[PDB]
C-alpha cells in the first residue's frame, strides 16, 4: 500500500504551488488603498 | 498580527451604484413632494364642513375637504 512515486511527486509539486498561491493571498501594509473624499 | 488576507467576493460596485441612483431619483422627486405636502397642510389647512347658504350653488370641487383633492 501507500503512495506510488508519481503520486508523491505530483502531490509535492501541487503542494508547493498551493503554498505559493496561499502566500500570495496576503495583504501588503498599504493594500487597502482607500480613496478619501467628502463633500452621556 | 499582520495576517490580513484577501477576501475573494463578487463586485459590489454595480449593486451600490444602482441603489444610489434609485435612491437619488426617488428622493429627487419625493423630498419636494413631502415638503410641499407638509407646507400645504400647515398653512393652507383643511376645509371645514358648513351648511350651504340659501340661493348659492357650490362648485363641484367645493364638496371636498383636502386642498390637494380640491
Ligand atoms: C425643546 C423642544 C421645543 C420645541 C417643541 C415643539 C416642537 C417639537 C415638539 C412638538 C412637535 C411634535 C411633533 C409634531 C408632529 C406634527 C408636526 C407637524 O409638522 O405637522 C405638519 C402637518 C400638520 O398636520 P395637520 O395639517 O394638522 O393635519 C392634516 C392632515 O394630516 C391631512 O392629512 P394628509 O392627507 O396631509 O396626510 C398625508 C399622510 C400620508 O401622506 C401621503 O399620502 C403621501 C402619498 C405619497 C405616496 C407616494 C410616495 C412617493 C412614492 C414612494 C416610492 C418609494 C420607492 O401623511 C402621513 O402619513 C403622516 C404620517 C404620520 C404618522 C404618525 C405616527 C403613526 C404611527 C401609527 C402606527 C403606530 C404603531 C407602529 O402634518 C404633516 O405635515 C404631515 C406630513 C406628511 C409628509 C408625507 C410625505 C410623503 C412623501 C411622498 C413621497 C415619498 C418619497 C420618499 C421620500 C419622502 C421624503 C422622506
Amino acid at each position: 500500500s501507500g503512495y506510488t512515486p508519481d503520486e508523491k511527486l505530483r502531490l509535492q509539486q501541487l503542494r508547493e504551488l498551493r503554498r505559493r498561491w496561499l502566500k500570495d493571498q496576503e495583504l501588503s501594509p498599504r493594500e487597502p488603498v482607500l480613496p478619501p473624499r467628502r463633500v452621556t | 498580527h499582520g495576517k490580513r488576507l484577501f477576501i475573494i467576493k463578487p463586485s459590489g460596485f454595480y449593486d451600490r451604484r444602482f441603489l444610489k441612483l434609485m435612491r437619488f431619483y426617488i428622493l429627487l422627486t419625493g423630498i419636494p413632494v413631502a415638503i410641499g405636502i407638509t407646507l400645504v397642510n400647515v398653512f393652507i389647512g383643511e376645509a371645514e364642513l358648513a351648511d350651504i347658504p340659501e340661493g348659492y350653488v357650490p362648485e363641484h370641487w367645493e364638496y371636498f375637504k383636502h386642498p390637494i383633492s380640491r
